[PDB]
């Protein structure tokens, strides 16, 4: 049901949706969005469980 | 007499070689001066094209212009500052018919698709002395064209209407015009300055070109919405350009929505070339066009996201390089190469070789040593081609140091059997023409090399009885001097990271 209510169909538009939720304004690009998501949870320096 | 043969056929080539900088200018100058037919020089990059826009003037009086590029990248986010557009489409009006003259286009605007003659021819018009054309009727015609009504007309696309007196600035011409409509008819075509505000003189007929490179009226907006709802999707948002042009206002990066406004594929502007037209090539198109298309595709896939303002496929707005190199084969081509091409027909290597290094330096007692040796041992004409007249004084005293006073000639053909000649232009690298033994010695040929050096090795006298010969047998603790820091105690070997 969440897939049905989801207005997104692939990975790249998903990253763009995450960008537009993260940062109002700033019309997203490809590298900006993928970099934001890749350092949002998968960078040893900007995200760290002890 | 000439040195090579003009080509006129479908797609044949003519290869001219051994050329070096600031000689492509004089070759294409003689091309313009010898050939009946417009010459469209297609530079490998706009930067180079700008440079050429100087040098050709320096070597010819024949009419020259560029085609103005939008100053943004492919799929960028800026309107081109419509002033530029005012130049651009103006050339597209005359490009249907121009018998002589040269137009310099880089590969970027060479491969862009342009608005068809249907739009530009249809939305252009003429105003003569004797039309019975009504005042507000002409105002509404300007409205349907898509100009802007202001009372302080200074720049392009601006018009005013005050009772009987009407003025406007056509996007094709360069000066505004005043109308003075009486009994619902044109009575005066008076050119008045943007600064004087007074009539300079009176013409009988003049032409008007529309707003900018795509229509704007409501039928066109409905067509735009139809084609958007065909190809892309819509989302209700006041920044989404679909609804944002449904509010009527044109966004910033709207010029990259060219084909939607037009209901037909856009011509690749080769239709805009006259039938008997010759192209000359510089560098190698096969690399620069391909690099531009790769950059366009990379920037597209980078920006082919953000569904708020999605984007087109480049295979409609821009040409593909295979299509470009097929459509080139309907125009004869002359390739200017800076390389020695070996031998074949339709291929002549013109001796345009490098000048020897006339470097001027005051370190030697005689500054103009190489110059005074080269010019005297030379046997043909030499021309100096100073940039500015004030810089000509920079010629006059320096050539006075070996007491040389040159002649001032306009055209390069005014060179004689042997002598010293000066002229005005912007060429930057001289050469020697072996066929007529001409010498060109530009401004930067005497001030060639930039130098950066300060000092080194002050106290490096490494044989003093105190250098210790770097023997490395010193016991630990014996004091040691380091030249940059000072005196201390040596404390042995160590290992670090």
């Amino acid at each position: 049901e969440t897939l049905r209510v989801d207005p997104t169909n692939d990975r790249l538009s998903a990253l763009v949706e995450i960008y537009r939720m993260m940062r109002p304004g700033e019309p997203p690009t490809r590298e900006a969005a993928e970099s934001l998501f890749e350092n949002l949870f998968f960078s040893e320096d900007r995200y760290d469980l002890s | 007499q000439y040195r090579y043969t003009l080509p006129v056929k479908a797609g044949e080539q003519r290869l001219l070689g051994e050329l070096t900088g600031a000689a492509c200018a004089t070759l294409v100058a003689e091309i313009a001066e010898r050939h009946a037919g417009p010459v469209v020089l297609i530079a490998p990059d706009m930067q180079n094209a700008l440079r050429l826009h100087d040098e050709i003037s320096q070597f010819t009086d024949q009419m020259v212009m560029n085609l103005a590029d939008w100053e943004t990248l492919p799929y960028d986010s800026f309107s081109p500052h419509q002033d530029i557009i005012s130049s651009r489409l103006s050339t597209l009006y005359q490009l249907p018919t121009m018998q002589r003259g040269v137009l310099i286009v880089p590969v970027n605007t060479l491969m862009q698709r342009v608005c068809p003659h249907s739009f530009l021819h249809g939305h252009a018009l003429v105003m003569k002395k004797g039309q019975r054309l009504s005042r507000d009727a002409l105002r509404t015609q300007l409205d349907s064209a898509g100009y802007r009504h202001v009372d302080q007309v200074m720049e392009h696309g601006e018009y005013a209407t005050r009772g009987a007196l009407l003025d406007l600035f056509p996007m094709g011409s360069e000066l505004p015009y005043r109308l003075d409509f009486f009994d619902d008819e044109i009575d005066s075509l008076r050119v008045f300055d943007v600064d004087s505000q007074r009539t300079l003189e009176e013409v009988e007929a003049i032409n008007l070109l529309p707003a900018h490179e795509f229509p704007t009226d409501k039928a066109a907006i409905e067509l735009f919405r139809s084609q958007w709802r065909d190809t892309f999707e819509v989302k209700r948002d006041p920044e989404h350009i679909y609804q944002q042009v449904s509010k009527g206002t044109l966004p910033a990066g709207i010029e990259y929505w060219q084909p939607l406004f037009f209901s037909e594929p856009l011509p690749p502007l080769f239709s805009y070339f006259p039938a008997n037209t010759l192209l000359v090539n510089t560098g190698d198109l096969e690399t620069s066009a391909e690099r531009f298309q790769a950059d366009t595709l990379a920037r597209f896939e980078n920006r082919g996201v953000d569904p708020m303002r999605p984007l087109l496929p480049p295979q409609s707005l821009w040409l593909r390089v295979d299509e470009l190199f097929s459509e080139l084969k309907n125009w004869p081509r002359v390739q200017l190469k800076t390389e020695h091409l070996p031998t074949k027909a339709a291929n002549a290597n013109l001796g345009f070789q490098k000048l020897p290094d006339l470097a001027v330096q005051a370190q030697q007692k005689a500054p103009l040593d190489a110059l005074r040796k080269f010019l005297e041992t030379f046997d043909g004409p030499v021309v100096f081609s100073v940039e500015s007249e004030g810089r000509r004084e920079a010629l006059g005293e320096l050539l006075a140091r070996i007491k040389i006073a040159p002649q001032r000639i306009m055209r390069l053909d005014e060179a004689s059997d042997r002598g010293r000649y000066l002229m005005i232009g912007a060429a930057e690298h001289g050469f020697v023409d072996t066929v007529r033994n001409l010498a060109l010695i530009c401004e930067s040929d005497l001030l060639g090399e930039r130098v950066a050096r300060r000092r080194q090795d002050s106290r490096r006298t490494i044989n003093p009885d105190t250098l210790i010969r770097n023997l490395a047998e010193l016991h630990i603790g014996q004091p040691v001097v380091h030249l940059e820091h000072g005196v201390g105690r040596y404390a042995g070997m160590t290992t670090l990271e």
